[PDB]
């Protein structure tokens, strides 16, 4: 007696429907890009909009126990990376003057490890913000053809892949 | 999954 799907249409017993387990609405398989045989291979179904919302909220949901452990393993893999040599530790002040003269929010993997250890981060977005802060500081301070900058590029690319499927 | 077929 009701209207279903993104296409707002009443039930048609001759059409293949699948139910979203998040929103409990029903969708034509043809409208959300899943056929019956593909549907047979999955336990829960999640509709495209609901799925978008889940993808978007991964960076915003509270960090759990396992998430924190995961962040520790991520930093470890980053610390072991060959192009991670410039980011392992804070810049030695009595070594690079103008570094702290122009960078007022430095970040480094050791400091990030400390922040993870004491649960300074509560959302994945905060952790990602600090990692990005490392690479952007670097790219702001160094020329784009320099090894420092390019190292920032390489490790950021590695990082983005390592983060996939995290939550 | 939860479906309705013909
Ligand atoms: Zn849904
Ligand atoms: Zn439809």
């Amino acid at each position: 007696t009701k209207l279903y799907c993104i296409c707002k249409t009443p039930y048609d017993e001759s059409k293949f429907y699948i139910g979203c387990d998040r929103c409990q609405n029903w969708y034509h398989g043809r409208c959300v890009g899943i056929l019956q045989s593909e549907a047979e291979l999955i336990d829960e179904y999640v509709c495209p909009q609901c799925q978008s919302t889940e993808d978007a909220m991964t960076v915003l949901t509270p960090l759990t126990e396992k998430d924190y452990e995961g962040l520790k393993r991520v930093l470890r893999s980053l610390q072991a990376h060959k192009m991670a040599w410039p980011f392992l530790e804070p810049v030695d002040p009595n070594d690079a003057p103008d570094y702290y003269g122009v960078i007022k929010e430095p970040m480094d993997l050791a400091t990030m490890e400390e922040r993870v250890q004491r649960r300074y981060y509560e959302k994945l977005t905060e952790f990602v913000a600090d990692m990005t802060k490392i690479f952007d500081n670097c790219r702001y301070y160094n020329p784009s053809d320099s090894p420092f900058y390019q190292c920032a590029e390489v490790l950021e690319s590695f990082f983005v892949q390592k983060l996939k499927g995290f939550k | 999954a939860r479906t309705k077929q013909t």
